[PDB]
């Protein structure tokens, strides 16, 4: 075993949300094999935050409609499922979020907590109309992986049931797209050595580079079992 | 719906003549497949009348049927359903295999119902005219059998039957192609 | 057997038969609680009687003769 | 919308009547989850009464085949708008044109038998983003008769009844507005005058 | 076969035959065996073809009739010729609930019939 | 989004729905180059011209 | 209450318990099969494929209906008679109805099928194995002309089964598939381009020379193999797959002039309405069989393959071509109003 | 009951009778109040048999212990309810 | 006019594309149609179909179960599906469903018994429509009894 | 991170070559992602010896004949290639076959050399008709990792190539086969949760349980240069 490690090369920030990421130098066949292995976890099994529960204050149901507001309460959620929240410390944050008069609601008018940062603080949530309307809500974010809808998450634990809290969408997972490219690096001798560009597309919160190291990490913790036991 | 197999043998010689379905030059139903697990009657060996080589009651697997082929035997009585001499069923002899089974009908089998069920299933399923010229597709004699026809002025055989039967046998002397000739029809030869 | 029972159809041969036999046999473990010859191994009373079928230790007359043999002891003991 | 249309999209969704159209037109006074208040032009609008329309839109109503319709309102506040402009969208109805389902990203080629005979395979990604999620509202009715033995009561006082049952009636026996319920959960508590009681 | 089921019978055997009697054909072999062995008046017979809905009613079980088509003619023929259906087919068997005999419940359809020569 | 089976065209004889795919993905093609376009601002001018 | 309790019991209780599916309409006895069931989370029916065809079975929304047969006897009556694996052949013609199609057959046909040169023409492989490891290891297309040695086992006079060891002149993707192949079958069964029609025969002779536990195996790796393979190609259809032919408008400005002089000498006199209408019938029926010949003459084949040096002809992979070669959807017919003329209508009258 | 066979034939005026338990003389069906059935009419209980399992009309006798007990006073059998598809 | 559009959004003329399978990351060996085709979500939904019946209500004269999901009704088992039963062998399957399974009254209950019992025998009995024919036939004033053994 | 980790859990060993492998559990998703990975790395990853050159005397080229030999020199060849070799130490070793008579030539007749091991002596290489008829060859055995052709040899080696050696396909792999199956593992309340069953199916050089461990190490060698 003559063996070949690649280690991070070059780290192009496009955006904070879009990053590419080329990594060499690759032994022949490794460029898909690792490519795609990522790919899958960095789909499937990302850590991340995101809204879980939400609680307005005059609203008993998603279906009802606030008056002062354009936006049906359904309309509102889907806003928050989009809301890029990072938390420091916690698992758990309750943002609360009062705001009046006329203008578009913006992710600016909750109470900046000390630990969670929000990613994008003009993200609009809701269009007040009405001058004399005002709006008040809890919002409840919560760490995960993953996706966990709120039809999955309404037959599990469910211990109480208090008649005015929201169930939305949450995709915990950071990712929202990725594609890995396998380039010739023209290497020294070889040129069946290859090198491997992951274009990352992400919603806030999670930073490229940090993902990148996460999924890494994952996949190294699974190979810890055959390795071990035989 | 009361046919049912009630006995193994009813020992009858008795057997539908079969024949094989060549209509319109290539064998549109082969004899083989169309006598492929069926009983047999009557002691029928090859050719040379000297040595038996098929016995009576014999289900005909495919092995016997490839053996039938290099003989080319064209007829043979088969057991069937219909001659069968069972009072109130039928024999599991005069029937033959099972088809979904592909071997011998078990007697108690309900077979009036599969035929009906068989017969039925397919039409409910399932719910170019240039025939001027007979031509011959491999050498041979013209065989005209049923046939009446007169001479005209042209020197041609212009037919005037109704039922004709134009055959095309090779050297050995074997019926090969079918075609059914016309009545006004202008012969070649 | 577990997957198709065509082994054991050509142990008895009448299909319908068979299915009589690996019945009557299957009631008897499921009521007399009469053992298994073969190791259960987690096998539905339907399908062991199949298997007992396949091997050739289960078949209508060697039931038959048990009946009788059990039915004598009994005739014995009352008498 | 669809991307692949016609042109029939925009006539149907305004002849059918789904849609709020705009009769006089002019500037949007009040947008609401709820009415629009429009504002009337003077040279359509007449002396006699206040120039003022209101539209009222339905809000999440039962259909007969118990989908949803709700109206959603289409244009911003103040914004100008003519004589037979779309001014509020109904169920299936993108800003004027008819919508009956949803675009995707397809490809023709097959699956491990996942798409045997017409049989469909779906990313995750249709559920998550829910696309093709459906809203279906359906209408339980609870009678109170007369009987020869007496009226039925509409209590909450019901024989043989857990308290986790009876949480989620309030003082009458009706379920609360908003209350998640599954089924064997009781919605209205009535109880019969039984007459003969021989056990 | 089940087409050919029924024939027409010429002259008198040691039964009930005389001209033109439409019997079953498997009915007058069984006579005709007996006939031969012992002898007694000798009687001509003819196959008779009847096209499946004929066929199906001329069966000699009426609950099988009654089922097919033609309820209330097939029970009135039946009613006043006092016609007794001893269960022999599929049909009459399904109506009463009971083992088909064929398939399963061949064995046991068979063992009733022996019952039938004693106890 | 959809995987659709090949084999459940030909035999149909519906070819619209081939036909409205490739116009569907020529149609997103364009808004794929506005969205991009939009993405990175760029002169009202040039969104006009395209 | 749905306890967790309940539902290892109700695992335990399924095992080895045969259920009744019944689809509707029931014309034939396969119309009803028993199956060994497999509980599933979620609230759909999963039919295998290769009784679809008894049941007549297509996934567009057709329902079925399950029926448990209580009893012992009704158990074994199930599992012995009524069960899907023990209903092969059909009652009516000895030919089997469990065969897989669609993508099954799809994927079967591109392996079996071979191409010109392609990747490692002409290479030789000891026995399927290094086949497959070439093949995944991307140094060989499946459709490569090698030659490969293969040891089949022929069945002898007696229940001994004989060993032959031989060159044979595949390609790679048939010497895979000749791995799944059970001993005692011919190598030449599977060295033909293999459709829906050439699969059910391979059945059917496994049946009779092998049995039925050998068939089964072999049922179940044919449809695993079909569907691994039949994603791994990616077929599919478009908007130039359905060629038109070059020649077809100058056999229809033909026809048309043609039956434009019959038409004026209808005025002149030597037609009826009869007489014209067979005429005309004619031209067109005969102009419509030479646009679709010549439109089957530039799809089938019209393919120019350089082989190795110069060029060469053979079998179009045109995806549609594919789908009606091999059997797996489309017919010829299907094809005549596709890329072809639609041809000559006939009235309600039946007049055409 | 396990039978042979089954005989068809016209029914004799005598032979109606027996299978009777009673001429229905009106066309009554029950009382508009006690939805009980009338005297001698088409669903008469001293006819057909009782409504209730082992109880008669006028309700003298009930449960099981009951059986076959003619209430004198109303006319009717304490059987099952059952008789009623039968009789 | 499609394939002009296309190229004005860069993409391919022949509207097939270059596909990568997500899960082994190899190219599929052909190219494929990809676009956008509008779906449409029809009313019938899993959800509402799927129906599942143990035992239930009874029919009032008929004594066999109710049809129908909203009446928790069983399938009916047709003439059809009779006859499917009649071609095999399985006779034990057909009685079943002639008799615990719909009318026979006593032996339903007496089955379900013995199936909680785990004894899985029949005791099979009269189904109650057969019953009723015979009260239907003698209504018309026509004598039908059963002749005993 | 609730982390759900699989362990090896059964080990069926058909052969010596050919043995299955049950994984579970696995998270959704992983049984694939596991599968191919490992698939991967162990065709064209496992490193092994394997017949690269051979050079017979009297023979110029692969297409000819010698008399007295039944097989053609490319049939021989192909037999080379299914030769089984182990090289202890060195990375290149040249073996000698000398031998005649009528007889099967097995692998036996090749002459020793004490750190080279020969796995299968009975394996069949050429058959000799005449008993005059001698066969003599030098057989080079180098180690190196995958399938590497002389198609793929001749286009990035273009150094010394003198006309007489002949180049046959040289498979270092030894794993001849390896397919993956993906089944659900019904698991303790999760449905999602899925099994892994490896086939494999190597020689005899590399045995199948370590030839698994081998693969999954060089997969978390890579993933050093990603921290954790
Ligand atoms: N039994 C029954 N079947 C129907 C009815 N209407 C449509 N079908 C069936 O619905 C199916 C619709 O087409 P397919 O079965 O997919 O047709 P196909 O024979 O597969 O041919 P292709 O469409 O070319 O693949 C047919 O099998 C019809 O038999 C009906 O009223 N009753
Ligand atoms: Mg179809
Ligand atoms: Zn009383």
């Amino acid at each position: 075993t003559e063996f070949l490690k690649p280690r991070l090369v070059d780290i192009e920030q496009v955006s904070s949300t879009h990053a590419k990421v080329t990594l060499e130098p690759l032994e022949r066949g490794f460029g898909h094999t690792l490519g795609n292995a990522l790919r899958r976890i960095l789909l499937s099994s990302m850590p991340g935050c995101a809204v879980t529960e939400v609680e307005i204050d005059g609203v008993l149901h998603e279906y009802s409609t606030k008056e002062g507001v354009q936006e049906d309460i359904l309309e509102i959620l889907l806003n928050l499922k989009g809301l890029a929240v990072r938390v420091q410390g916690k698992d758990e944050v309750i943002l609360t979020l009062n705001k009046s008069g006329i203008g578009p609601v913006t992710a600016a008018d909750i109470t900046h907590d000390g630990d969670v940062e929000i990613v994008k603080p003009q993200h609009v949530i809701c269009h007040l109309t009405d001058e004399n309307a005002s709006i008040s809500m809890r919002i409840k974010v919560q760490r995960g992986r993953g996706y966990v809808p709120a039809s999955t998450r309404i037959h599990s634990e469910e211990d109480e049931r208090p008649i005015g809290r929201l169930l939305v969408d949450a995709c915990y997972s950071p990712v929202e797209r990725i594609a890995y490219n396998v380039e010739a690096a023209r290497v020294e001798q070889r040129t069946d050595l290859d090198k491997l560009v992951i274009e990352m597309e992400t919603n806030g919160t999670i930073d490229p580079e940090e993902a990148i190291r996460r999924a890494a990490t994952i996949l190294a913790e699974q190979l810890e079992a055959f390795v071990d036991l035989r | 719906q009361d046919l049912v197999v009630t006995e193994d043998d009813c020992g009858t010689h008795e057997g539908i003549m079969m024949t094989p379905v060549i209509e319109g030059g290539d064998v549109k139903e082969p004899l083989r497949d169309r006598v492929l697990g069926r009983v047999t009657a009557e002691d029928v060996l090859k050719p040379g009348t000297a040595d038996i080589l098929v016995p009576r009651n014999t289900l005909l697997h495919e092995q016997w049927c490839d053996l039938l082929e290099e003989n080319s035997v064209d007829a043979v009585k088969v057991r069937s359903v219909v001659s069968c001499d069972t009072d109130f069923g039928v024999c599991a002899h005069c029937y033959g295999r099972d088809l979904a089974r592909g071997h011998i009908i078990n007697k108690g089998e309900a077979i009036g119902v599969i035929a009906a069920q068989s017969i039925g299933e397919p039409g409910t399923q399932l719910t170019a005219a240039a025939e001027s010229s007979i031509q011959v597709k491999n050498k041979g004699s013209i065989k005209l059998s049923n046939v009446k026809s007169v001479v005209n002025s042209s020197g041609k055989l212009v037919i005037t039957s109704r039922n004709t039967e134009l055959k095309l046998i090779d050297e050995f002397g074997r019926t090969k192609e079918s075609y059914k000739v016309p009545y006004g029809a202008v012969l070649a030869k | 057997a577990r997957v198709t029972v065509q082994d054991a159809v050509e142990k008895i041969g009448n299909r319908f038969d068979l299915v009589l036999v690996a019945a009557r046999r299957a009631r008897q473990m499921q009521v007399g609680g009469k053992d298994p010859l073969v190791p259960e191994e987690n096998d539905k009373t339907t399908v062991i009687a199949l298997r007992e079928i396949e091997e050739g230790l289960i078949n209508n007359q060697i039931l038959d003769v048990r009946e009788r043999q059990e039915q004598q002891e009994q005739e014995a003991a009352e008498l | 919308k669809p991307l692949v249309g016609t042109g029939m999209e925009r006539a149907v969704a305004v002849d059918s009547g789904v849609t709020a159209v705009a009769k006089r037109g002019g500037v949007v006074q009040y947008v609401d989850a709820s009415r629009i208040v429009i504002k009337v032009n003077e040279d359509e609008m007449y002396p006699g009464e206040a120039g003022i329309d209101i539209y009222n839109l339905t809000k999440y109503t039962r259909s007969n085949q118990n989908t949803c319709i709700n109206q959603m309102p289409c244009v911003s506040l103040g914004e100008p708008v003519e004589r037979g402009d779309v001014l509020a969208d109904g169920p299936s109805t993108d800003l004027g044109e008819l919508a009956l389902g949803q675009n995707m990203r397809v490809a023709f080629m097959p699956w491990n038998g996942y798409n045997f005979e017409d049989s469909i395979l779906v990313s995750e990604r249709v559920v998550q983003e829910d696309r093709f999620t459906t809203i279906h509202i359906q209408e339980l009715a609870c009678v109170s008769r007369d009987t020869k033995l007496g009226p039925e009561e509409i209590t909450a006082d019901i024989p043989n009844v857990g308290e986790a049952a009876l949480s989620k009636l309030d003082e009458s026996g009706i379920v609360y507005i908003g209350a998640e319920v599954t089924g064997g959960d009781i919605l209205v508590g009535k109880v019969t005058p039984k007459g003969e009681t021989q056990l | 076969r089940q087409m050919l089921r029924k024939a027409t019978i010429v002259n008198a055997g040691s039964s009930d035959f005389l001209e033109g009697e439409q019997v079953e054909y498997s009915r007058v072999k069984i006579a005709n065996r007996e006939l031969e062995a012992n002898g007694k008046v000798g009687a001509t017979y003819s196959r008779d073809l009847l096209g499946i809905t004929k066929a199906s009613l001329a069966t000699e079980s009426f609950i099988s009739a009654a089922s097919f088509q033609e309820t209330t003619r097939v029970l009135t023929e039946a009613a006043v010729a006092g016609k007794r259906d001893e269960l022999r087919g599929l049909k009459e068997n399904v109506i009463v609930g009971r083992l088909i005999p064929a398939g399963t419940g061949y064995a046991y359809h068979q063992d009733r019939m022996r019952r039938r020569a004693a106890g | 989004d959809i995987v659709l089976n090949p084999l459940g065209v030909p035999s149909r004889m519906n070819i619209g729905q081939i036909l409205e795919t490739h116009l569907g993905m020529a149609a997103k093609g364009i808004g794929d180059k506005i969205n991009a376009m939009l993405k990175q601002q760029q002169e009202v001018a040039k969104l006009r011209e395209f | 209450r749905e306890e967790a309790v309940v539902w290892d019991i109700l695992d335990e209780v399924i095992r080895e318990h045969p259920v009744l599916l019944n689809r509707a309409p029931t014309l034939h006895r396969l119309g009803i099969q028993a199956f060994e069931p497999v509980l599933i989370e979620g609230k759909a029916i999963q039919l295998h494929p290769l009784v679809c065809a008894a049941y007549n079975a297509d996934f567009d929304g057709d329902q079925m209906a399950v029926h448990v047969p209580l009893t012992l006897e009704a158990q074994l009556e199930a599992r012995a008679l009524m069960m899907s694996t023990n209903n092969i052949l059909s009652p009516a013609n000895g030919e089997p109805i469990i065969v897989p199609s669609q993508d099954v057959v799809l994927g079967l046909y591109y392996m079996t099928r071979d191409c010109v040169n392609a990747k490692g023409e002409g290479m030789v492989l000891t026995g399927p194995k290094e086949a497959e490891r070439l093949y995944r290891s991307g140094l060989a297309s499946l459709h490569a002309r090698v030659k490969v040695r293969i040891t089949e086992y022929e069945k002898d006079a007696n229940g001994e089964l004989v060993a032959k060891t031989s060159l044979k002149d595949t390609t790679v993707g048939r010497a895979i598939l000749w791995m799944i192949v059970p001993k005692g079958l011919p190598y030449s069964i599977v060295n033909q381009a293999l459709g829906k029609k050439a699969i059910s025969k391979m059945l059917n002779t496994c049946y009779r020379i092998l049995g039925l536990k050998p068939t089964v195996i072999f049922a179940d790796q044919i449809m695993y193999t079909g569907f691994a393979y039949a994603a791994r190609s990616g077929a599919s259809v478009g908007i130039d797959d359905m060629v038109i032919p070059e020649k077809k408008h100058e056999i229809i400005s033909e026809a048309e002039a043609e039956v434009a002089e019959i038409q004026e000498q209808f005025q002149s006199g030597l037609v009826t309405a009869g007489e014209r209408y067979n005429k005309v019938i004619d031209i067109w029926a005969a102009a419509n069989d030479r646009v679709s010949k010549a439109m089957m003459d530039n799809l089938q084949t019209e393919t120019v393959i350089n082989r190795d040096g110069q060029e060469e002809k053979q079998v179009s992979f045109n995806s549609i071509y594919m789908m009606a070669d091999s059997g797996a959807r489309g017919s010829a017919a299907q094809i005549r109003q596709l890329a072809g003329m639609r041809g000559l209508m006939a009235k309600p009258d039946g007049s055409i | 009951e396990e039978f042979d066979a089954i005989k068809i034939a016209l029914a004799s005026p005598d032979m109606i009778r027996s299978w009777s338990f009673g001429e229905v003389k009106k066309p009554e069906t029950i009382n508009y109040r006690t939805f009980k059935p009338e005297r001698d009419g088409l669903f008469c209980a001293r006819i057909f048999g009782p409504v209730k399992d082992y109880e008669c009309l006028c309700g003298k006798y009930k449960r099981l212990k009951h059986r076959g007990v003619i209430c004198e006073k109303c006319g009717v059998e304490v059987t099952q309810t059952k008789v009623r598809r039968e009789r | 006019e499609i394939k002009e559009l296309l190229k004005l959004g860069d993409l391919p003329t022949s509207g097939q594309i270059r596909l990568y399978d997500g899960r082994t990351g190899e190219q599929f060996e052909r190219p494929v149609t990809v676009g956008y085709m509008y779906m449409l979500k029809l009313n019938h939904l899993v959800d509402d179909k799927m129906h599942a019946r143990s035992t239930g209500s009874y029919s009032l004269v008929t004594q066999q179960p109710l049809g129908g999901k909203a009446q928790f009704g069983g399938q009916r088992f047709g003439e059809m599906e009779v006859w499917a039963l009649e071609a095999y062998g399985a006779a034990y399957t057909l009685q079943e469903m002639l008799t615990v399974k719909s009318d026979d009254v006593n032996g339903r209950t007496k089955m379900y018994k013995n199936i909680v019992d785990g004894n899985h025998q029949m005791e099979p009995g009269m189904p109650e429509s057969f019953n009723v024919l015979l009260k239907e036939i003698r209504s018309l004033g026509i004598n039908i009894e059963l002749e005993d053994e």
